[PDB]
């Protein structure tokens, strides 16, 4: 009984192992926007006769 | 067809830690199920017959 005891303490700091580690790599990204129409900031001015 | 199959269990082993802890814990459990934990002494003798 306590021959299990010590046995199962040695197991639990073999056990206490780090396998390896997991993230996101997301800094620096950012999202897109879409712009649907082209900005001209054209007017035509004309003379009433036309001339 | 014939065979004969010796059948001492199943344990599981886990990989990548040592394989001889894990193999003490098993050990007392094995002791067990044979009978063999605690101080014995075998007396068979009377198990026959003519």
């Amino acid at each position: 009984e306590d021959m299990a005891k010590i046995y199962g303490a040695v197991a639990a700091v073999s056990k206490n192992v780090n396998s390896s580690v997991t993230y996101e790599v997301k800094r620096g990204t950012h999202e897109l926007i879409k712009v649907p129409t082209i900005p001209h900031n054209l007017v035509l001015i004309q003379s009433d006769n036309g001339k | 067809h014939a065979l004969i199959k010796e059948d001492l269990g199943q344990w599981p082993v886990e990989t990548g830690i040592s394989l001889v802890n894990q193999a003490g814990v098993f050990a007392v459990q094995l002791a067990n199920k044979l009978g063999i934990d605690k101080p014995f002494v075998l007396d068979a003798g009377s198990n026959y017959f003519t």
